[PDB]
């Protein structure tokens, strides 16, 4: 779904941290979809990719 | 001179009262406006493209 933008390949460095099992790199995109005439979603598409452990 | 006031027809403001008023207006007018403002805007989408092509 290409709102979204790409990629999964970099070097992590820890910010804030809640799950200890999971390495989220970021939030890499989001945006609010608002819909039209036809029908609402209104929402916030988004994209993260993650490595979890081990 | 003219006194506190002048004499009595008044004199002579037919020259000082007839040169001037004015034209005063007063123009009780030309002041800040709220502006006015358009609306927003007539869809529901339809599909042929683009969903075979995505």
């Amino acid at each position: 779904v290409e709102m979204l933008t790409s990629d999964a390949t970099i070097e992590e460095f820890p910010e804030a941290q809640v799950s200890p099992f999971f390495k989220n790199i970021d939030l890499q995109t989001a945006k609010q979809v608002g819909g039209a005439q036809v029908g609402v979603p209104i929402l916030v598409e988004f994209k993260i990719t993650m490595t979890s452990n081990y | 001179c003219e006194e506190p006031p002048a004499p009595a027809p008044p004199p002579a403001k037919p020259k000082a009262a007839a040169a001037v008023p004015v034209k005063a207006a007063p123009t009780e007018t030309g002041a800040q406006a709220a502006p006015s403002y358009s609306y927003v805007y007539n869809p529901v989408g339809k599909r042929d493209p683009f969903r075979s092509p995505i």
